[PDB]
């Protein structure tokens, strides 16, 4: 039969289900609500392990359990009452011979010891990968190190001692392949002549890669705490989620600054040129699965300053109005044909983060924190469980790293572009809708000629790579 | 067969925004979501005795991405201008927002409805009459609605289909 | 896409969160903490079919052997992970895939024979012993270094065609 476990009043994690605190979805169970005791009873589960539950769990838990409640109940967990002697075992005793303890060794093996081991499993993915509680949090992490510095006995030692090193080396705090890199590429400007870095002058290979490479550690870098509860859009959203607003001011720079070239190129068959090397470096977006890239040409190019250049477009050879066409065709319907390519293509990729941050902003929103049942209120897990499987996803893809060069000063060149100056939003995105009226009037205003202002040649290299040996 | 509209949601973030669209395309019955279902963001209704598909894009969320305002808003053929009727500043972003939508449609004259969304039970800082004001001086309707009982939705929505039928 | 569930198993110390982590993320763990379970994801093209890798990283220590059925249950392929330098963890795969083979109630169940390690000049466990194994398995032998990369697509892919193909 089963074993039989302590008594409840001694050990709170050994009350039986019922639907008053916990309730399963309809080959382990999936849980939509809970009372904590009985979601971290779960986490640590003696029948099974649950990896993904831990993730999702230690991901988004803040929201309903404060970080140092959850280290007392881990704890609380943790400190499992052994069971008496039984008859046969006194039997034994009174003879003067050693009891079998059959009960006490299964329930040794079988209850506390993975109980105990998926605690501590608790606690290493805690400092691991949500380290950032600890950090805010220093009373919390002495409380973490003296737990686990102090648990006896020889079955945990190992992960003891194992844990007690992580956590330092948390403290105080390189990548292989097999193939080289490609070669960088250079056009007009030569390497080391960053006075000369341009849209035109730098290859547009080379621009395309070291945007890729930009772009890919910046989504990189953002963690689950700048995500969960929304805090990006909250009154602190600079303090929770810089790693975040850094990336997105990236990407809406980077357009601006494709719009600004743009428009500011009055001569038509030199701002022809600027867009025809725009939608090549498109092409080498897509060709390297960098979708934030290819959102930031698709967002430039349906700009209202840009959107309407009629002339301009006009004169882009058919196959770049096809490649361009067909970039804006994965937004359409709710970025159908993104989504789907996405979940087709061999890392590494760039994802465009704003899908994520609307469904996590519309999970949270759209579905309650607690969910009510003959009286008690449990909490409502499947929508943790809905948040954490979007922030697994992103995760996912921030794995696969680029195999492409870094080039110093082209990185530097693009992490100094500042296309608006000193001048506020309104008044830079109205003098690029003027400056768009300019060189293209509305009808049936003539369109007027202007001079060139570019002395090098506007003829592309292309996009398709050399090899010298 | 039966007409489509292409509705958009815009206004500042932060401030329960989201609700309106959550609310409307919900089980009106039972509070629960998910936004990454296909087609959670269409729904088919009967105006004024016309059956007709609504797909909304609410891109709440990604209002730091400004320079995709334009892109999301060139989709539209109606807009939801939306303020929290206890935060001035997404009132005051609301004439901006509004010029951009003309500017993007490239028209004096784009089918818009202005809606006050109560958030929560902070206290409000846009009377009514503040609102109504600017309402008129724009030629829309204005609407209030509730982030929590579903009151003033429905309303504002079908609200901004007739303002398009009417164009 | 499809989902393919895969398991990492072998004694304590062989490298088995190591040829993980180089899978995920390009990088080798020179740390040795001993793990009690962990749980990766990896989108990958595979024969021009892209599919979702859910890769559950296990224990080697002994301390945890009781804690086994509970992972062969739900995993479809078994990485049956040795060291090349390390006898004891050779003689131990035989365990392993007798318990898999238990659990699953199967002689047919996805494995492939790993000898990790293979960068070190001190071996141990020749390869043809190994492939021996392997053979009376009807399963393929693949030698890895978690530390150049050296087999380690190469394992994680086959073990995917065998769950393809069974
Ligand atoms: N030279 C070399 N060292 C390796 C290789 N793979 C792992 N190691 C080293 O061997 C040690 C143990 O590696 P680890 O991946 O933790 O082994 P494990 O099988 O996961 N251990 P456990 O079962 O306890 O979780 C580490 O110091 C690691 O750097 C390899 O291919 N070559
Ligand atoms: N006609 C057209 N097809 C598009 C597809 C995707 C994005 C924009 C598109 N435009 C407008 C446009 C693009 C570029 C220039 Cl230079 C001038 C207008
Ligand atoms: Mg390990
Ligand atoms: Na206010």
């Amino acid at each position: 039969g089963q074993m039989r476990l302590p008594s409840a009043d001694v050990y709170r994690f050994a009350e039986p289900d019922s639907e008053e605190n916990i309730i399963f979805e309809e080959g382990i169970p999936i849980i939509k609500a809970g009372t904590v005791i009985k979601l971290i009873e779960r986490l640590t589960y003696h029948m099974y392990a649950d990896p993904n539950f831990v993730r999702t769990f230690l991901t988004t838990y803040r929201s309903f359990c404060k970080p140092q409640e959850l280290l007392s109940l881990i704890i609380e967990r943790f400190e499992i009452p052994e069971p008496e002697p039984t008859e046969a075992d006194r039997i034994a005793i009174e003879n003067g011979d050693q009891p079998l303890s059959a009960e006490l060794k299964r329930f040794r093996k079988e209850y506390i010891q993975p109980v105990q081991l998926r605690v501590l499993n608790v606690c290493r993915h805690w400092v691991e990968h949500h380290f950032y509680d600890f950090e805010r949090d220093a009373y919390l992490l002495q409380r973490m190190e003296e737990f686990i510095g102090t648990v006896r006995g020889k079955a945990m030692k190992k992960w003891v001692e194992s844990i007690t090193k992580i956590i330092q080396r948390k403290k105080i705090a390189n990548i292989t392949f097999q193939s080289s890199p490609p070669t960088v590429e250079w056009h007009i400007s030569r390497p080391g002549h960053i006075e000369t870095f341009d849209l035109l002058t730098l290859h547009p290979i080379e621009i395309a890669r070291q945007l890729t490479l930009l772009e890919s550690d910046l989504y990189r870098a953002v963690q689950p705490s700048e995500l969960v509860g929304s805090v990006w859009t909250k009154e602190d959203k600079e303090i929770n989620s810089p790693n975040l607003l850094k990336m997105i001011r990236h990407t809406t720079n980077l357009t601006l600054w494709f719009e600004k070239c743009i428009v500011e190129t009055e001569n038509l068959e030199e701002r022809v040129a600027v867009v025809s090397r725009i939608i090549e470096i498109l092409q080498v977006f897509q060709e390297l699965n960098n979708f934030n890239g290819v959102l930031e040409v698709v967002s430039a190019m349906n700009s209202s300053p840009v959107y309407r250049l009629d002339h301009t477009f006009e004169q882009i050879p058919s196959r770049q109005k096809k490649i361009l066409e067909e970039a804006h065709e994965l937004s359409e319907d709710h970025y159908k044909k993104y989504l789907a390519k996405l979940r087709s293509i061999n890392p590494p990729c760039v994802p465009f983060f704003g899908i994520y941050l609307t469904n996590i902003l519309k999970t949270e929103e759209g579905n309650p924190e607690v969910l009510k049942r003959h009286g008690k209120e449990l909490i409502n897990f499947s929508k943790r469980r809905k948040v954490a499987e979007i922030t697994g996803e992103i995760q996912q893809y921030q794995n696969q790293p680029y195999c492409l060069r870094v080039e110093s000063d082209i990185k530097r060149f693009f992490e100094n572009l500042n296309p608006m100056g000193n001048s506020m939003e309104k008044e830079f995105t109205d003098y690029l809708f003027n400056k768009s009226l300019e060189i293209e009037p509305r009808n049936p205003k003539p369109l007027p000629r202007f001079p060139k202002k570019y002395s090098y040649p506007l003829k592309s290299p292309g996009v398709r790579p050399s090899n010298p040996r | 067969g039966m007409t489509e509209y292409k509705l958009v949601v815009v206004g500042a973030g932060g401030v329960g925004k989201s609700a309106l669209t959550i609310q409307l395309i919900q089980n009106h019955f039972v509070d629960e979501y998910d936004p990454t279902i296909e087609d959670s963001y269409r729904k088919q209704v009967v105006i004024d005795g016309e059956t007709c598909l609504l797909d909304i894009l609410d891109t709440a969320g990604q209002e730091e991405y400004s320079a995709m305002r334009d892109q999301y808003m060139r989709t539209g053929e109606g807009f939801l201008c939306v303020f929290a009727i206890n935060n001035t500043k997404s009132f005051e972003d609301i004439h901006q927002y509004r010029e951009q939508i003309k500017r993007v449609k490239d028209s004096d004259d784009v089918p818009m409805v202005l809606v006050g969304n109560k958030c929560d039970l902070a206290a409000r800082t846009v009377e009514s009459r503040q609102a109504q004001d600017l309402a008129r001086s724009y030629g829309i309707p204005y609407i209030e609605t509730s982030a929590k009982t579903r009151q003033g939705v429905e309303d504002a929505f079908y609200t901004l289909v007739r303002e398009i039928r009417q164009h």
